[PDB]
DNA sequence: TTTTTT
């Protein structure tokens, strides 16, 4: 307690020296603290110092022997600027029956402030008066804010971790000594925290960081130890914070974020609201308790598995994958009024040279007057991967304007890190809940090795299906593509389209294709055929099974692809053994097209 | 006892850089506890 | 910037 006489007996001395040493340069002299870490002593981990052992007091742990403390407790995030601590409970009677007060470490003095509540302020001062402390580049806010901070982490400290801590951290000595600390590196040497140093545009922004959430639900508040911004969540995030699944206190690790707002060289923490740090679900991440808060040791990229990521949740900035199949191209056309045009590359010819044919005739045209507009047409190429070791349910990976050379670079069965994708939903008939692997500008790829086991793990490359099998119903394959060869029996094309051409193994099975684009023709029966890429589908021609015919089918007289040859020379056998097959073809498809016993 | 100061702090940072981590799955130990907000639990 | 079939 004491009495209010002597009091300013030392509240109007101690400014004073305020004064009186600002009339001058001052002797910086290091504090405690950063003198003690600065040593050759050995130093201790969280981790070690807590014995690899992680937090123990869920939602209130009964055992509030080890040092309790109520006037910490009832501390968080928040009401941490606030706190002031309580000259009575953690002293006794000892040097407050003077005039003094309590002289806390380091040196400089605190002022037991009035009504018995030493808090923000005090320490501000009580560390201005402090040696080698010029309070004439410090300000009783930025010592608001790192008061704060300091706080709460101690408080936590005893909290989840007491067999190993209690108020050894409440101490105000302890407490106005790394408030000194902070001085020594910030000012002292100017060593930037994270955000400080980026809210500065100054080091490379938002790349990869540990974070800790501060606040809250517009949005939320991110600190890495020393000041906290807000951040800008995304519907994920949002999704979560929503949920509860991220709370205040927890530590979060992000990368390549980005930062919005004052796009102007920003003071230190403490501007606007236009700032934001933006940060995306799939590019962040929990990290553990520990980790220490700022950048981080390692930039380059951290690979996540599809299984993971979000349509509406930014760019993977990077994943590790195994390149399943890889297709033919795409042209696309966007109409004017909008719509998107997929087209084969011997169908974007056909129309290429519709559109050539008409030019043509306006010109005729024009010239018939003078005398007597473009197509918004690219080009695609997309590619199933997937997430290196594991299963998936594959990913479309699809790279816009292509590339010569690269046709022959990222190849099937093969080991890549992709990095920088954008991912967006699927929207797509053959592959409806899924996500869209899309490369940027920014993109860049990497072929790792693998090893032949780890390879027959994960892999499964291109086979001739049996025709066996897809009369049978357990036959749920891959996304559900297939590939075969047999030879052409008959080619039924109604005008009410989709052509279809039924075709039959050397054993007599037959099968559909419904047709979605032209005949690539070549396509007579008695013809040996090899389609790649024929999308399944449930039935057609009462008994015999159908496959539908993609934009990104594929049908060839002569293959050169080996995995056909095995099924192709082997079909090759009854086709050149007689021709009673191109025959016994007939026979079979009007036999099963027809029925058992018709009036015959 | 444990010290207290040669104790690194989960925060003191050095200059720059050169002078697992990260929980796979978002939604599904040392992941779940978090020490700082183990606080606001209690 | 991303689409189809008796």
């Amino acid at each position: 307690k004491d009495l209010m006489s002597s009091l300013q007996s030392a509240r109007d001395l101690q400014d004073m020296r305020i004064k009186n040493k600002e009339r001058r340069h001052l002797r910086l002299q290091p504090g405690s603290l950063y003198l003690t870490k600065s040593s050759t002593l050995p130093r201790i981990s969280l981790q070690a110092a807590v014995g690899d052992r992680a937090p123990s007091a869920c939602s209130p742990k009964q055992l509030y022997i080890y040092g309790v403390s109520k006037e910490c407790i009832n501390v968080n995030s928040k009401n941490a600027e606030y706190f002031q601590f309580d000259i009575q409970d953690h002293f006794g009677k000892e040097d407050l029956c003077a005039g003094k007060g309590f002289q806390l470490a380091d040196g400089g003095w605190l002022i037991p402030s009035n009504d018995g509540k030493a808090g923000k302020e005090e320490f501000y001062r009580a560390l201005c008066d402090t040696p080698g402390v010029d309070p004439k580049l410090i300000s009783s806010i930025w010592v608001a804010n790192h008061y704060r901070w300091i706080v709460w982490k101690l408080a936590a400290m005893e909290f989840a971790f007491p067999k190993e801590f209690a108020n050894r951290c409440l101490n105000p000595e302890r407490v106005l000594l790394q408030l000194k600390y902070r001085y020594d590196v910030e000012i002292d040497n100017s060593r930037r925290s994270a955000l400080k140093k980026i809210l500065e545009r100054d080091d490379t922004a938002a790349k990869t960081l540990v974070l800790c959430i501060s606040d809250i639900v517009d949005t939320i508040e991110l600190t890495d130890g020393w000041y906290a911004v807000r951040a800008q969540l995304d519907p994920p995030l949002m999704a979560l914070v929503k949920s509860g699944k991220l709370t205040v206190g927890q530590k979060i690790i992000t990368q390549g974020a980005e930062l919005v707002g004052s796009p102007d060289a920003c003071a230190p923490l403490e501007a606007p609201d236009s700032l934001r740090l933006k940060i995306s679900a799939n590019s962040t991440r929990p990290a553990r308790w520990h980790s220490r808060l700022g950048f981080f040791r390692d930039p380059r990229p951290f690979p996540l598995p599809l299984s993971s990521l979000f349509s509406d949740g930014g760019n993977v900035g990077c994943v590790d994958i195994i390149v399943q199949r890889v297709y033919p191209l795409q042209w696309v056309e966007k109409t004017v009024s909008g719509l998107y045009i997929f087209r084969s590359e011997r169908e974007e010819e056909k129309e290429a040279l519709r559109f050539a044919e008409a030019q043509q005739k306006k010109l005729e045209a024009l010239f018939t007057k003078v005398h007597t507009l473009s197509r918004d047409v690219t080009t695609v190429w997309k590619l199933r991967v997937t997430s290196y070791k594991k299963k998936e349910k594959s990913a479309l990976l699809s790279i816009w304007r292509p590339s010569s050379d690269l046709s022959s670079l990222l190849t099937e069965g093969k080991r890549y890190r992709i990095y920088h994708l954008a991912v967006s939903k699927s929207k797509s008939k053959f592959e409806r809940p899924s996500i869209q692997l899309t490369a940027t500008k920014r993109t860049q790829y990497q072929q790792l090795p693998v090893s032949s086991e780890t390879l027959l793990q994960v892999y499964q490359p291109r086979e001739s299906l049996h025709f066996s099998r897809l009369s049978d119903p357990a036959f749920q394959p891959p996304c559900s593509e297939v590939d075969v060869v047999g030879v052409v029996v008959s080619v039924v094309k109604p005008i009410g389209l989709a052509p279809l051409v039924y075709l039959s193994d050397e054993c007599l099975n037959l099968l559909v294709v419904k047709f979605g684009i032209d005949l690539n023709e070549d396509i007579k029966p008695r013809v040996l055929i090899a389609a790649s890429n024929l999308q399944c589908q449930p039935e057609s021609t009462s008994g015999v099974p159908t496959l539908f015919a993609c934009h990104f089918s594929i049908f060839s007289a002569s293959p050169k692809e080996a995995y056909f040859q095995e099924k192709v020379n082997n079909l090759k056998h009854a086709i050149e053994n007689i021709d009673t097959f191109y025959k016994e073809a007939e026979k079979k498809l009007i036999h099963v097209l027809e029925g058992d016993s018709p009036k015959w | 006892p444990v010290d207290l100061g040669l104790l690194e702090e989960d925060d003191e940072f050095e200059e720059f850089p050169a002078e697992h981590v990260w929980e796979d799955n978002w939604d599904d130990d040392d992941f779940s506890n978090q020490l700082r907000a183990e606080l606001e639990k209690h």
